[PDB]
RNA sequence: AGUAUGAAAAUGAUUAUUUUAUAAGCAAUCAUGAAUAUAUUAUAUUAUAUUAAUGAUGUACCUUUUGUAUAAUGGGUCAGC
RNA sequence: AUAAUAAUAAUAUGGUAAUAGAACAUUUAAUGAUAAUAUAUAUUAGUUAUUAAUUAAUAUAUGUAUUAAUUAAAUAGAGAA
């Protein structure tokens, strides 16, 4: 009685549950039910869906596979089905992100510039913080051999609740970690997990409940703090001051000196103000007078473009950003 | 065997990514640099602790017989050829005063 | 008494022109000094408004 | 806000209101409502199709706008005045125009109301002029080519 | 007849709150440390807090003792109960062999300000 | 001109969703050896049910190993607490279970006089300028 | 004018000049329930709050913009201009024609030494700024100018070198605000 | 005074990180900046570890005595007994 | 009518000479699975209210415990001669 034909028996009988995902098998992992609850998914989520979401796109075994004595062995995964992976899932999660992100940062300020506005949207629905996400959601990568998991006998259900994909074994095995695509990366694989979680929470709630996803998408990823003045380089905010001073139908700008003491000293302290008439549209402080004056022209700009307006006003949609 | 560090310790493929890595640098090893590997189309990025980086780059070792002396009578001498050329350390023996130099 | 002594010799080419690298990073990663700097407030905060 | 949407940022070296927000914001919401009329028209198969990228593509855009004899209220800078005005960018420029509608209906009416707007006169079947339509006209060209 | 429109209209709004007659001044989304161990509130919970004493914004203030609970809303959740790192003193005399060990690992509880608003 | 300076969120448990620090715990047990005989009786003793419907969210693994008993808990944080409840009774053994659930995994940390609030925001009130001040100093 | 609060400021049961900063004085200070104005003892240098936010950077809609928080404590009557520009005191001027600006450019093409940009700016009543807008100069000048600057850096000593690069990172901070 | 092994301490030289040439006492504790190192959830405005900026407090240990920092007894250090 | 754990109210918890309870480390004898995916020892970092054990990584030796636990006993714990 061989142990080959078990094994193969064992490998066929894993390959079939990942192709089918059947909702019997898949309730029953622990993993799936406690990451259930955990995130309070809607009631009428199949485990089979989440599942789904924790499966990639890994079909067909690459050429490398051949040489692990060049730096690369995947014997984690077994062949996925088409049409039961996680790709397009991955995509409306993409789409309901960018989306939402994007329209929450317009409307907390309204006139922010576009390079920030991105930077912000990366800060926000990044590769990295997508994959922490995960990850402290407790999403858990398989890297257990299919042969290992026969040896101890593992059932399937324990597999359906972790993720999966074409993985490299040996990675930084001393040292080497020699390079792949986004195909074989763990990082890139958490943030799919997220995202395809996000889809299917739509995909089940829009038709009851149009919202529900963007509730969960604030809960879980707007909730995160994020400085935006932290966010901005300018170069030559005097002139962009004046710019837009003469954009809007504001008087020239003039800077003048406020306060000052210390001078003739190692760390003086000079205060001025950027004066738009009779009103001041910044306040710089320096220990020397073009200090202070970038200071000023840089607060005033700030003010300016991240600008909040209350949630009961009329929408603002600015004029653009100022360019010189 | 004679031979270096490197060469004794490195599997041969990590010894073709780090020499290829050093070459690539100017002659030493650094942090991230995507290394290509010749007569092959995969690239790597090695990943050392600073006791490798120490450990790989040239040196010889050389040890002294049983020297009829004291440390505090060696020190004197070890002192003064603290960083030198090896050259220049050699004149400086030849020129010294004390029986330690000769050794 | 009798001792020993021992000796490890290495090379500009590499382990020199290596630590000249590393000296060079450190000095561009050295903060500036500046006059109004943000020095932290040391001390707990209390739990109220000092100003 | 009308005219913000009908002007370029190349129009008056950006001195009055433009389009790139609205642009981005509109871009966007229309992704998602084509990636929805996609899984609609439940299967999550469809999201990749040379269709489903032709149906944002800029040239679609474009073209809807063209045969909507939109394009004489846009401002916008010509690069060269005269010469055919293909080379001078206009698929970008128009399609700018037409996300920056998308974004303002967005932004002042709200979410509803653009998804009625967007899946309404706009991504249909029986308009002959719509993007769904173009999208045809386009992958078409692209079998026989 | 306490006008609060200068509170409700800003971006930014801290709180002093007490508790057990300890003060705390938080902000949306700080992290209390409270050096006790609750037993009234289990993981997970949320706190209602009734003892603010001020409510801020960065040139207006308003005062009570305490604030009546209409006006504002502050809800905390507990996120841990933990300890501090143990360490153990050597209680001892200037000539006395005998030395007494005091050990000591304290309980702290965390919370998150989840909301801090006004009504 | 303005550019971007590239930054990431910092995540703030509870503010939006609250998840629960405590993903998974794992009692080991020994069957030959006195100082496990409180894990098994615990084990055995409808007591790990109970605490499964309480805390749906936690996963419960029992293994057994050669050695005296442990109790593994992993949080969401990345970090693990063993507890070696050798020679200990089933109370004492569902009172380390109890703060093994009951505690983030942060590392346990010295603390000084009255610093029990941490903050990630800007003060409301910006710092104080004796240049800006009510009162001028002399 | 439009609240009536009292104005209040941070008190101390202690004394104030010699006890600043011990906490337990305004911990125990008592004030009478109700609303207050205190200001705000801060410079508005980095802040985006909406207290600090000009009124005419706010929506005419913005109900905060009827209230008048950002108090205009100072004139600017009284306050002298810092590195003003010449235009800026006295304004500017479009008086130049097409074709003194290409003489202006074939001039700076032909003598840069001779003809520098003050000295253009000396005789067509125009400002070297402007100057450099209209006019370029040769790229043999460029380059001999370029070298010299060359020149000057590679005479330095070690403290100067990593002085300039902190001033550069200096002027950096002073944008990111 | 068997054999083999032996990153056990005292002790010596050298290297690395950090502090130190206007500062004074059991060399340590607390408070608090700064540099460096490690970290496969540092998402960071992160954590931990090492280190004589600076501040406060602090009269080695046993024995024997009414009573000892005591300039009263005993101890160069470590390993074994 | 007990035992364990937990909860509430109240009282008490400095200590030389001295008295009275309880426990831990080491070794030996009786009973005694398991096993290199293990055991023992050492270093670093964590956990348990911590003279003790435990978890991870690393290093050496060993197909391996007088092992966990209960008893019986000590050449059973050293900065003090
Ligand atoms: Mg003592
Ligand atoms: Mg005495
Ligand atoms: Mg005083
Ligand atoms: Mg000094
Ligand atoms: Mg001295
Ligand atoms: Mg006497
Ligand atoms: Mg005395
Ligand atoms: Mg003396
Ligand atoms: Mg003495
Ligand atoms: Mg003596
Ligand atoms: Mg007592
Ligand atoms: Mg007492
Ligand atoms: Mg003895
Ligand atoms: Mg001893
Ligand atoms: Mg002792
Ligand atoms: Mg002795």
């Amino acid at each position: 009685e061989s142990e080959l034909a078990k094994y193969k028996e064992y490998y066929q009988g894993l390959k079939s549950t990942v192709n089918e995902i059947p909702e019997s098998v898949a309730s029953k992992s622990p993993s799936l039910r406690t990451l259930h609850k955990r995130l309070q998914l809607p009631n009428e989520l199949t485990y089979s869906t989440l599942s789904r979401c924790l499966t990639c796109p890994s079909a067909k075994l690459p050429d490398k596979i051949n040489n692990p004595t060049k730096g690369a062995a995947f014997v984690n995964t077994v062949p996925t089905n088409k049409y039961l992976d996680n790709h397009g899932l991955n995509i409306m999660g993409k789409n309901l992100l960018s989306y939402h992100v994007t329209k929450s940062i317009i409307q907390k300020y309204p006139r922010l510039p576009t390079v920030v506005l991105n930077a912000a949207v990366n800060a926000y629905i990044s590769e990295a913080v997508l994959a922490h996400i995960a990850k402290y959601w407790g999403i858990e990568v398989e890297t257990t051999s299919v042969l290992s998991r026969y040896l101890k006998m593992e059932p399937f259900e324990f597999t359906l609740g972790r993720l999966k994909f074409f993985n490299n074994s040996l990675n930084s095995k001393d040292g080497i970690e020699l390079i792949t695509g986004k195909n074989f990366s763990e990082t890139s694989a958490l943030a799919m997990s997220v995202r395809s979680i996000i889809a299917a929470i739509w995909a089940v709630t829009e038709q009851k409940d149009s919202q529900a996803v963007y509730r969960f998408i604030d809960d879980h990823i707007m909730s995160r703090k994020l400085d935006i003045t932290k966010m901005f380089q300018f170069e030559q905010p005097t002139r962009e001051l004046a710019m837009l001073c003469r954009r809007e139908g504001l008087e020239k700008p003039v800077s003048k000196l406020v306060a000052e003491s210390g001078r003739l000293s190692k760390s003086p302290v000079f205060i001025v103000h950027v004066f738009s008439g009779e009103e001041t549209l910044g306040e710089g402080y320096g220990s020397s007078l073009k200090e202070a004056k970038a200071r000023a022209a840089t607060d005033a700009l700030m003010k300016w473009y991240c600008y909040e307006p209350l949630a009961q006003q009329e929408p603002v949609i600015d004029p653009g950003t100022v360019v010189v | 065997p004679e031979q270096l560090a490197s060469q004794s310790l490195l599997s041969p493929l990590k010894r073709e990514i780090y020499e290829a890595n050093c070459k690539i640098n100017g002659g030493f090893y650094k942090k991230d640099t995507i290394v290509k590997l010749p007569n092959s189309s995969e690239r790597y990025k090695l990943k050392l602790t600073k006791r490798e980086i120490e450990v790989l780059e040239p040196s010889v070792y050389a040890q002294s017989y049983r020297i009829k002396s004291s440390m505090k009578k060696a020190t004197l001498l070890l002192r003064l050829l603290g960083g030198l050329d090896v050259m220049k350390a050699i004149s400086q023996c030849h020129f010294s005063n004390k029986k330690i130099a000769r050794e | 008494p009798y001792i020993h002594v021992r000796c490890i010799l290495r090379t500009k080419s590499v382990t020199k022109r290596r630590l000249a690298y590393e000296a060079h990073l450190k000095e561009q990663k050295r903060a500036p000094w500046v006059q109004l700097g943000d020095k932290p407030i040391r001390g707990v905060t209390g739990g109220v408004y000092k100003w | 806000l009308i005219l913000q949407c009908l002007t370029h940022k190349s129009f008056a070296h950006g001195s009055k209101p433009y389009n790139e927000k609205l642009n981005l914001l509109g871009a966007q919401f229309l992704k998602l409502q084509t990636c929805i009329h996609s899984l609609k028209n439940l299967q999550f198969s469809n999201l990749g199709t040379k269709f489903a990228k032709e149906l944002t593509s800029k040239n679609t855009a474009c073209t809807f706008v063209k045969l909507h004899n939109l394009d004489p209220f846009i401002f916008w800078k010509m690069r060269d005045p005269i010469k055919d005005g293909h080379i001078n960018g206009e698929t970008t420029i128009f399609a700018s125009v037409l996300n920056a509608f998308i974004g303002a209906i967005l932004s002042t009416n709200g979410s509803e109301k653009a998804a009625k707007f967007i899946q309404g006169s706009l991504l249909d079947k029986e308009d002959l002029h719509s993007l769904v339509n173009i999208a045809n006209e386009n992958v078409a060209s692209a079998k026989a080519k | 007849k306490t006008d609060t429109t200068p509170l409700k209209l800003s971006n930014e709004l801290y709180a002093i709150f007490k508790i057990h007659n300890r003060p705390y001044l938080v902000t949306e989304g700080d992290r209390v440390i409270l050096p006790f161990k609750l037993k009234q509130a289990e993981v997970g919970d949320i706190l209602n807090m009734t003892d603010v004493t001020t409510l801020g914004s960065r040139n207006y203030k308003l005062v009570g003792h305490p604030i009546n609970t209409s006006l504002y809303t502050l809800k905390a959740t507990v996120v841990g109960k933990t300890k501090r790192a143990f360490q153990t003193r050597e209680v001892t005399k200037r000539r006395n062999r005998r030395v007494r060990h005091a050990k000591s690992k304290g309980d702290l509880t965390i919370l998150r300000i989840s909301e801090l608003s006004m009504n | 001109v303005v550019k971007a300076i590239a930054r990431n969120s910092i995540g703030r448990n509870g503010v939006g969703a609250f998840v629960f620090p405590c993903r998974k715990i794992t009692l080991q047990f020994c069957n030959w050896g006195g100082s496990s005989e409180g894990m098994r009786k615990f084990l055995t003793s409808k007591r790990l049910d109970k605490w499964g419907q309480e805390f749906p969210w936690i996963q419960f693994e029992v293994m057994r190993k050669s050695g005296h008993p442990l109790l593994r808990a992993e949080y969401t944080n990345g970090r693990e607490k063993v507890i070696c409840v050798r020679n200990l009774n089933i109370d004492n053994v569902e009172n380390k279970l109890k703060l093994l659930k009951d505690s983030d995994g942060d590392i346990l940390r010295r603390r000084t006089k009255n610093d029990n609030v941490e903050s990630l925001n800007s003060s409301v009130r910006g710092i104080w300028s004796p240049l800006h001040a009510a009162k001028r100093h002399r | 004018k439009q609240f009536g609060f009292p104005k209040t400021q941070v008190t101390t049961i202690y004394n104030k000049t010699k006890s600043a900063s011990n906490y337990k004085g305004y911990l125990k200070h008592r004030d009478a329930p109700g609303m207050y104005y205190q200001p705000s003892e801060s410079i508005a240098t980095g802040s985006v709050n909406s207290e600090t936010i000009p009124r005419s950077f706010m929506a005419a809609s913005d109900p905060r913009r009827g209230l008048d928080m950002p108090v205009q404590s100072t004139k600017a009557k009284q306050c002298p201009n810092v590195l003003v520009g010449k235009s800026t005191v006295n304004g500017k001027t479009y008086h130049l024609g097409p074709q003194e600006i290409d003489e202006i450019r074939k001039l700076r093409l032909d003598n840069p030494q001779k003809y520098t940009r003050k000295f253009l700016a000396a005789k067509y009543g125009i400002s070297p700024l402007f100057v450099s807008m209209v006019s370029k100069p040769s790229e043999q000048h460029v380059q001999i100018m370029e070298s010299r600057l060359q020149e000057i850096q590679s005479r330095w000593k070690e403290k100067r070198r990593i002085a300039r690069e902190d001033r550069k990172r200096r002027k950096l901070l002073w944008y990111q605000a």
